RNA sequence: ACCAAAGCUAGCUCAACAUACUAAACAAAUACAAAAAUACACCAAAAUAAAAUAAAACAUUCACCUAACAUUAAAGUAUAGGA
RNA sequence: ACGAGCUACCCAUGAGCAGUUUAAAAGAACCAACUCAUCUAUGUGGCAAAAUAGUGAGAAGACUUGUAGGUAGAGGUGAAAA
RNA sequence: CUCGCACACGCUUACAUCAGUAACUAAUAAUAUACUGAUAAUUAACAACCAAUAAACCAAAACAACACUAAAACGUUUAUUAAUUACAUUGUUAACCCAACACAGGAGUGCACCAAGGAAAGAUUAAAAGAAGUAAAAGGAACUCGGCAAACACAAACCCCGCCUGUUUACCAAAAACAUCACCUCUAGCAUUACUAGUAUUAGAGGCAAUGCCUGCCCAGUGACACCAGUUUAACGGCCGCGGUAUUCUGACCGUGCAAAGGUAGCAUAAUCACUUGUUCUCCAAAUAAGGACUUGUAUGAAUGGCCACACGAGGGUUUUACUGUCUCUU
């Protein structure tokens, strides 16, 4: 009833949803890594 | 029929081989040269992996028939955790015994005499029950695996204190988790009692025979009960690897070669885990026979014959609230035939030591109806317990 | 993400096996059947449908077994009974008045004259009398019992012509089957399962049924009392 | 949120996540769960005797330097194996088939310390 | 009188030439929850681009819009279009 | 392409419900922890992009709750409030 | 004055010692758990990491003796193998996390309610207005849409709509809406991922809402089935005019026409177009309110359900009793 705190931290969830391993398991995920490497991002993924 | 496998759950079959392998006289091009997967190249076929030097942990399990003791004949093994459906009937059939209700007259007349009672027998046992179920643990409600061995050991100490009045109980000593094996042939099928026991009591001198010769002769005409739909083997473990050698728990020259009492404990929190009272009495019948059979063959020989000097082995089963008592005498070794002399076994079933115990005081309508302590007490159950312990002396 | 079905056990065992609910979700993860989920946890008993199954192939003759106990099975609407014979035990569906300490005969020998129909015996449809109530119907020889297993459901044999039996299913539909198929005589246990009354909405949730959706759908042309002639007899006999 | 541009180490995750900081394993897990430490896998440090050894970590300032000549595989051969080969060929005892007497080794797996696999750490 | 004002470098843009085109760094660790030496495997995949818009609406149609090998002309010609 | 760490529902694995009234652990009753949010007053760039104070309904169940997994936009989910 | 210690999850040195704060951070000052510089620190017994196959075993947790229905997490032993070899690696601080903030918000478990943890007022004056709290003469709802709020009150009864517990528009509607036990219609004779490890007393697609008394007539049209005639309304839907007639009134009856049948039982000025403040009786000194009757409602009406009742309700309306600054009238 008081929104604003939708982010409840969790390392297990964060590394399973946005982790480096998951990014390389789907063909669409690899394209996300390729786009961020081309743009020059400091951190490709979590 | 309806096979219990499921296609999805079962391991998938290997993928079909590439068409190149089907062409005679054509070497396929595989990616095994670059030792990594590459699309467009045929999948290699490798010979089974052959480690030059065998490694203990990481090698495949050897086949069962590779064991030197593997034998074609199927031997049936009865360990501690084997359940028998017709517990009293199957144990009687496999052992060739005759069930006699009530403890023997030597045992029963050994406890009714007031000259064989510990000081404050009623009070001390009442303290033993309370100590076992409520006092021995910091928790309010001790679990069964804690108070099942405590109550048995506490009662052993009570009857151990009688050594001062009878200075012959010092000939006894206890043994733990010994390996026992006894194999015998019973009507063209091979049975073997193998495993361990909870607690074992051994004495230097053998236990005297308890059955009169009139009862032994009356045992010849007794006919073993039979059950057609259920085979006597049901409930045992069929083992193709075994050794035909009656091995007791002790080597030669043991100063306590005569077992006296076996203590079987059914300690488990869950109801389905524990043996039923009918099945528990079956467990005592076979193990008490296995110990008796080991002596009957070690002291006389492997030849099968009727024993002129019987061997008596006792055993007590405990649930924590309900007790089982068994006295078994062994008279026959040649168990192949069913027409000779049978054995004898006296069993007291469901000797209730106490009805119920209240760890916390029950409160109904703001008043106390039943205080803390056991409800109902039958001293005769402990009195029979004391009788078996003093049977040798 | 693809899930794995809990039906992974390969060896038959009388003891209850662990069970995982689905909730109407297929292997993909989407709802396919609505109104299922949130039930009480249950264990599954391995039920042996094939009544005639010898312990060994050395002696293919008829065998007789003994009933130990009759229990309640959460999965099916009937009551199952533990049956032991030889060196194995089996969970089979108990008939109307099967009790403990009873003997059940399983046989397949098709005799010319007849065989007396008992309340628990399983005999091929070729040896049963014409007016016999049957359940656990085997559609094809060796396939196993598939039909008539619910509580209180019993089919009645009609006639045997040119070495082929015709039975009446509980849906009042005639079915043709080879006379060598094994069937069980009697009515399935728990006769008053139909007369059971659910006292509250919560008891439906305990069984595992979720409430229906609240969308108001106007009735179409499918509704209304439809009177339709009985469909023709279903025959599993392959005519050469 | 969380910092995605820091080092992911064992101190950040839950109790389940325990990642080593770079040490080399020295054993495995036994029957009872007690760590069975293999004696062989422990790196046995080998030290000489420096008591009778006369040398210091610093060199005198007046000591002259030398022309920096990196060691070459050709110079090493001309220093060690060439004199033995040259004398044998002049005496007629050279054998092109077998060169094991000059220090050449056909297969490395026979010896204790290979070269191409780089068996020894240091 | 405060706040402020002024500077000309950093580098960039568009081409041309041009080698012929994923740089620099890789001692160790990097697709277990990347940067964590070390165990009986499964591994992998393709299906015409659509529409915003123009026809003052919008249904057939709407250049360029992935793949042309260029320039001066033939020529905005022959043809294709709810023509 | 990326999102079910909030929320709707479900699959796993765990954890809570003291006293009081009744042959009752009966989707019973009184009342806390706990969970919802009826009525009114402050607040309205506020303590708060939905709260505080008083008062209320349930409180052994179709109940609350932690961890983790599943369903993704022509869809998911829904005791239909579009 | 009282939300205190610890673990899990999360944050990541913000913790500790010493020194400095003109300025930066604290919404101010002192000052330092929160700003700056230097130095230092969390030591494993607790916690993470921590064998495989074959076989025997139908028998619940609730003090569990023994039972209930919704049928239930929780394993031992025997056999065959398992590198055997002190000291491995990793988490140990905190005044902390998610909400733009050093935010009156959100936050799981164990044990206490304290032995532990904290400070409502920066200094004055004591105007109006506003917020919160206490008390009051005589009267006790005369206030007002309503007894909203407040109260030394903490009771009694009638009616309407839903049977009931439950659920929903996170952030203007918590209800008479949805669900629900019950009843009924409809579609299906059956195997390896849903339904289901099930088999018509089963399982889906829906309607209507317990119980009790009932659920009338109509296949012409449409739809469905049959896929032909035809069959189906607890399928979508429908369920009548004109004229005359017993002194008068009313209209049992009669003439005539059209339809697939012409609204049957019940209830009724209702939550039911308008007429409408229908008429009458009871309640009040006074009644567009409320209850009970009369009743063509020409637009009520029978599972798009009619009607009656117990229990229930932070729903909507009315009455009595008791209380009170709601109000006469404010202090
Ligand atoms: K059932
Ligand atoms: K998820
Ligand atoms: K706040
Ligand atoms: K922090
Ligand atoms: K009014
Ligand atoms: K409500
Ligand atoms: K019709
Ligand atoms: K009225
Ligand atoms: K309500
Ligand atoms: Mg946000
Ligand atoms: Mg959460
Ligand atoms: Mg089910
Ligand atoms: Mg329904
Ligand atoms: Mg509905
Ligand atoms: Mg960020
Ligand atoms: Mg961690
Ligand atoms: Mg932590
Ligand atoms: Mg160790
Ligand atoms: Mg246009
Ligand atoms: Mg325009
Ligand atoms: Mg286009
Ligand atoms: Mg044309
Ligand atoms: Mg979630
Ligand atoms: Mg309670
Ligand atoms: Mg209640
Ligand atoms: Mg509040
Ligand atoms: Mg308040
Ligand atoms: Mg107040
Ligand atoms: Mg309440
Ligand atoms: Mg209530
Ligand atoms: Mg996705
Ligand atoms: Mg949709
Ligand atoms: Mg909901
Ligand atoms: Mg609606
Ligand atoms: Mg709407
Ligand atoms: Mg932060
Ligand atoms: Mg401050
Ligand atoms: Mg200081
Ligand atoms: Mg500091
Ligand atoms: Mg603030
Ligand atoms: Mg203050
Ligand atoms: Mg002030
Ligand atoms: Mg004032
Ligand atoms: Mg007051
Ligand atoms: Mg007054
Ligand atoms: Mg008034
Ligand atoms: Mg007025
Ligand atoms: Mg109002
Ligand atoms: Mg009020
Ligand atoms: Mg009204
Ligand atoms: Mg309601
Ligand atoms: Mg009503
Ligand atoms: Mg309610
Ligand atoms: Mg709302
Ligand atoms: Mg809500
Ligand atoms: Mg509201
Ligand atoms: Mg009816
Ligand atoms: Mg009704
Ligand atoms: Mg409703
Ligand atoms: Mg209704
Ligand atoms: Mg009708
Ligand atoms: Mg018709
Ligand atoms: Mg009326
Ligand atoms: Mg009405
Ligand atoms: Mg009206
Ligand atoms: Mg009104
Ligand atoms: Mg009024
Ligand atoms: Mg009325
Ligand atoms: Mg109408
Ligand atoms: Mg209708
Ligand atoms: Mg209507
Ligand atoms: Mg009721
Ligand atoms: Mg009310
Ligand atoms: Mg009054």
């Amino acid at each position: 009833k008081a929104r604003g705190n939708e982010y409840q931290p969790s390392n297990i969830k964060r590394k399973h949803k946005h982790g480096w391993v998951r990014r390389l398991r789907t063909p669409t995920g690899v394209q996300v890594i390729l786009r961020r490497m081309h743009k020059g991002r400091k951190s490709l993924s979590h | 029929a309806y096979e219990w496998g499921v296609r999805s759950t079962r391991k998938p079959e290997p993928p079909p081989l590439d068409r190149v392998y089907e062409i005679p006289g054509l070497e396929p091009i595989t990616y095994a040269g670059k030792m990594h997967f590459m699309p467009g190249l045929a999948r290699p076929v490798f010979p089974p992996w052959d480690p030059g030097w065998t490694h203990p942990k990481f090698r495949r399990l050897p086949p069962l028939h590779e064991h030197p003791l593997y034998k074609d004949q199927a031997c049936y093994v009865f360990h501690q955790r084997c359940r028998l459906l017709e517990g009293v009937k199957q144990a009687l059939w496999l052992t060739k015994t005759q069930l006699i209700e009530g403890l023997p007259e030597k045992v029963l007349r050994l406890a009714d005499d007031p000259r064989n009672h510990i000081e404050n027998q009623d009070e001390r046992v009442l303290n033993a029950i309370s100590h076992a179920r409520l006092w021995h643990s910091t928790e309010d409600i001790p679990k069964r695996e804690t108070y099942c061995p405590v109550i048995v050991d506490s009662l052993i100490q009570l009857c151990k204190s009688q050594i001062l009045k009878h200075p012959s109980l010092a000939r006894r000593i206890c043994a733990q988790n010994n390996t026992l094996s006894a194999t015998w042939n019973r009507e063209s099928i091979l049975l073997q009692v193998h495993g361990s026991s909870g607690a074992r009591l051994n004495a230097k001198d053998p236990l005297p025979p308890v059955a009169s010769q009139e009862e032994v002769e009356a045992t010849k005409n007794h006919v073993l009960e039979t059950f057609y739909p259920i085979s006597p083997t049901m409930g045992l473990q069929e083992c193709n690897v075994y050794d035909v050698n009656d091995d007791t728990g002790f080597q030669e020259g043991y100063p306590y070669p005569c077992p006296h009492t076996l203590y079987f404990l059914e300690s488990a929190n869950l109801r389905p885990r524990r043996f039923q009272p009918d099945q528990l009495r079956a467990k005592m019948i076979l193990f008490a026979f296995g110990s008796a059979l080991a002596q009957a063959r070690l002291l006389y020989g492997n030849d099968s014959k009727v024993l002129e000097q019987p061997v008596v082995v006792q055993s007590v089963g405990t649930d924590g609230r309900l007790f089982q008592f068994l006295v078994l005498q062994l008279n026959t070794t040649d168990l192949a035939s069913d027409e000779g002399v049978k054995n004898l076994a006296w069993v007291d079933s469901d000797q209730l030591l106490y009805q119920h115990f209240w760890c916390l005081p029950v409160i109904k309508k703001k008043v106390v109806v039943e205080p803390v302590g056991p409800i109902g007490f039958q001293p005769e159950t402990f009195r029979k317990f004391l009788a078996l312990y003093l049977h040798g002396a | 993400a693809t899930s794995v079905s809990w039906k992974s056990r390969t060896k038959y065992t009388v003891m209850p096996v662990k069970m995982r609910k689905s909730g109407g979700r297929n292997h993909t993860g989407q709802i396919q059947v609505h109104g299922i989920g949130g039930g009480h946890k249950q264990r599954y008993r391995m039920i042996d449908f094939l009544r005639f199954r010898p312990e060994h192939e050395s002696k293919p003759g008829p065998f007789e077994e003994k009933v130990i106990a009759v229990r309640y099975d959460p999965c099916r609407s009937a009551d199952i009974a533990l049956v032991a014979g030889g060196n194995r035990k089996r969970w089979i569906i108990a008939t109307e008045n099967m009790k403990a300490g009873d003997t059940v005969l399983n046989s397949d020998h098709i005799g010319r004259m007849a065989v007396a129909a008992r309340e628990g015996d399983a005999h091929p449809l070729g040896a049963l009398p014409v007016g016999t109530l049957i359940n656990n119907v085997e559609s094809e020889p060796g396939r196993g019992a598939q039909y008539i297993r619910a509580a209180g459901t019993c089919g009645v044999l009609l006639r045997k012509v040119n070495g082929t039996a015709i039975i009446q299913l509980p849906s009042k539909r005639q079915m043709q089957v080879l006379e060598t198929c094994i069937a069980t005589v009697g009515r399935v246990s728990n006769v008053d399962h139909n007369k059971r009354v659910i006292g509250k909405a919560g008891r439906n949730r305990w069984l595992g049924k979720r409430p229906n959706s609240g969308l108001w759908q106007r009735k179409g042309g499918w509704a209304g009392r439809k009177i339709r002639p009985l469909p023709p007899m279903k025959s599993y006999v392959k005519l050469p | 949120g969380a910092d995605r541009m820091s080092k992911w180490t064992s101190k950040r995750g839950p109790r389940t996540f325990c990642k080593g900081r770079g040490a080399k394993g020295t054993g495995f897990h036994g029957r009872d769960g007690k760590f069975v430490q293999i004696k062989e896998m422990i790196p046995e440090l080998v030290v000489p005797e420096l008591a009778g050894f006369k040398l210091k970590p610093y060199v005198n300032y007046r000591a002259p330097e030398g022309t920096d000549t990196p060691l070459t595989a050709k110079q090493l051969f001309l220093e060690t194996a060439a004199p033995a080969i040259e004398k044998d060929f002049k005496a007629g005892t050279f054998d092109p088939e077998h060169l094991e007497k000059y220090g050449f080794e056909p297969t490395q797996e026979g010896k204790l310390f290979q070269l191409y696999p780089k068996n020894f750490p240091r």
